């Protein structure tokens, strides 16, 4: 009879589990008990370049002196842009607004400023949105190198808002 | 009395045909994860975006349980929990109790603020699971084709626990492409399809029965 709290009876399981490594269950061999082992360091895979600027306070300002955004004018005005920041970033930063959010309302956790106080340059968003100011995380592990800069673009339009 | 024994050869039928149409079904599956963690209070009242933890479900197939990098950036600065959101079955102690679980698990230290050097990964327990037959791809069937997240896994955000919603047993797959549209105003993929066929056969078509999403090679190979 079938339980809820259990999986359900299986009439001859031929091809069910895998012989092959699917990517995030359990295995015995590895180095550790995973199967997402580390690539080595230092490597480089077809399609992405490193970041050249190390963190933060001798990093920080040598970004936001002398760092460019190498789009084009064709993807900058296609709205996607947009999709991103309503995604992963209303939940602390204001939509329309700055600093609004959805979570100074709520009073989970506070100190989150506007775009009017801080001067920010559109190389100092990627240097910030890859790294973290010792209250955000790396959030290049969610977007990729494409598309930090769709975002930048984004934030840039509404500091001139404000 | 031949009546009665006509019914209860139609019930016996009932009873074993129907046992039968549900063996290989999982719905109502509820396991007990290692931590009690709540899609709930982060998707349903904090109102946290869908895409946000589950990142992956645009560009890859497996739209993967968030590591625990996501459950840093955000819980640097909540340590404690809230006094008006215990409930009848649940206190505050229980849950600031079980935050710090996540503590060890990364390595995270109250007291000073800093990572420590000791990490555990989080066992979590998988209960959407196919045969590795088939195969289905999250990215272009969500990117693609704009199909709401409630749609398809339940109403996420009302579960204290997690719960499988849907059956996915193969003839769920056919009947929800049977009555649903492809998306070809904005793809250019389709310029050679769409403008083709209005002014032969027809304004628009169906998924199934008509791009040809009903073949052997095409779901599982
Ligand atoms: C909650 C964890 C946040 C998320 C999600 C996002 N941001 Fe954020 N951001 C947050 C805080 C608390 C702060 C201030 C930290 C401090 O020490 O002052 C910031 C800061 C920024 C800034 C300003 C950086 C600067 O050098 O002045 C920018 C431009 C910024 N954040 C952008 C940004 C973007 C693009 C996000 C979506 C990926 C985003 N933030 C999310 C808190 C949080
Ligand atoms: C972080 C705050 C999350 C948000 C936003 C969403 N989900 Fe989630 N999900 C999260 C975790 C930590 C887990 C692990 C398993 C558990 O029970 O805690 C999950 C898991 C799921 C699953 C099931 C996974 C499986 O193996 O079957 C589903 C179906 C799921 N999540 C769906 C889902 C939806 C639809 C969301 C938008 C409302 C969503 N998640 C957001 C963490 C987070
Ligand atoms: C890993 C799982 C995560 C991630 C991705 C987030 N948080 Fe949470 N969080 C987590 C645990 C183990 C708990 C306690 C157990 C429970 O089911 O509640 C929480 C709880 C919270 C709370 C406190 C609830 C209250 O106010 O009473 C808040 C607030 C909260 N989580 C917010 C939050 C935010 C803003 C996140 C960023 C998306 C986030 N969480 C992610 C562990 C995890
Ligand atoms: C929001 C993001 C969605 C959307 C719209 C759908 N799913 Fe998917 N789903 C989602 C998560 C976070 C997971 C867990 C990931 C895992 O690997 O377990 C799943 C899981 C599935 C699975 C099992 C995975 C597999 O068999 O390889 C299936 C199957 C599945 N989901 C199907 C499915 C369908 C048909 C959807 C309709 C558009 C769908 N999902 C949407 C999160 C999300
Ligand atoms: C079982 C897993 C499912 C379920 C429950 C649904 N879909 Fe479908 N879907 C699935 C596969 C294996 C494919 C690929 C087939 C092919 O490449 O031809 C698809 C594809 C679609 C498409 C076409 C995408 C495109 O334009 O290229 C659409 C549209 C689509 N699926 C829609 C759809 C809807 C509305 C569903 C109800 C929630 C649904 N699918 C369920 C596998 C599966
Ligand atoms: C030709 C006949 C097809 C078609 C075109 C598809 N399926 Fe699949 N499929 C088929 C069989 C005989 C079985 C069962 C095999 C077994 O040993 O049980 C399946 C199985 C599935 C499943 C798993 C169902 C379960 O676990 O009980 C799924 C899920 C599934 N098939 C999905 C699926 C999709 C998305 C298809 C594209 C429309 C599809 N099937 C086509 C035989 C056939």
């Amino acid at each position: 009879c079938h339980n809820n709290s259990a999986p359900n009876y299986q009439y001859f399981p031929n091809m069910y589990e895998s012989v092959a490594y699917e990517p995030y269950t359990e295995a015995k061999i590895f180095k550790g008990g995973k199967e997402g082992q580390l690539p080595v360091e230092g490597t480089i895979n077809r399609g992405f370049e490193p970041y050249e600027y190390e963190n933060s306070t001798a990093g920080y300002e040598l970004a936001k002196a002398n760092l460019k955004s190498p789009l084009t004018e064709e993807e900058k005005n296609s709205g996607k842009g947009k999709e991103l920041f309503e995604i992963y970033c209303i939940s602390c930063h204001g939509a329309a607004g700055n600093g609004k959010g959805k979570l100074v309302e709520r009073e989970k956790f506070l100190g989150v400023p506007s775009y009017k106080d801080r001067e920010i340059t559109e190389g100092s968003i990627f240097h910030v949105e890859t790294y973290g100011l010792n209250a955000m995380g790396s959030h290049a592990n969610q977007l990729s190198a494409h598309e930090r800069w769709l975002v930048a673009d984004y934030v840039l339009k509404l500091k001139s808002q404000l | 009395v031949l009546v009665t024994s006509i019914f209860l050869l139609l019930a016996s039928g009932y009873f074993v045909y129907g046992y039968l149409m549900q063996v290989g079904v999982d719905q109502n599956y509820e396991p007990i994860q290692p931590i009690h963690y709540s899609h709930k209070i982060h998707a349903g009242d904090n109102e946290i975006n869908c895409k946000y933890c589950h990142s992956a479900a645009r560009v890859s197939k497996t739209a993967g349980i968030p590591s625990l990098n996501v459950c840093m950036n955000c819980h640097k600065n909540i340590s404690e929990v809230a006094e008006t959101t215990a409930t009848a079955e649940y206190s505050k102690a229980f849950y600031d109790a079980q935050i710090q679980k996540l503590y060890d698990a990364v390595g995270w230290d109250k007291t000073k603020q800093a990572y420590t050097g000791k990490t555990q990964p989080v066992k979590w327990v998988r209960i959407h699971n196919l045969p590795d037959f088939v195969y289905f791809n999250h990215s272009q069937h969500v990117s693609v084709a704009g199909v709401e997240c409630q749609t398809c896994h339940g109403p996420v955000q009302e579960f204290e626990i997690m719960k499988q919603y849907s059956k996915l047993t193969m003839g769920w797959c056919v009947d929800c492409h049977r009555k649903t549209d492809v998306k070809m105003e904005g793809n250019a993929y389709y310029e050679k399809i769409h403008a083709e066929l209005s002014k032969k056969y027809g304004v628009e078509k169906l998924t199934a029965a008509q791009m040809g999403g009903l073949e052997c090679g095409k779901c599982h190979y």
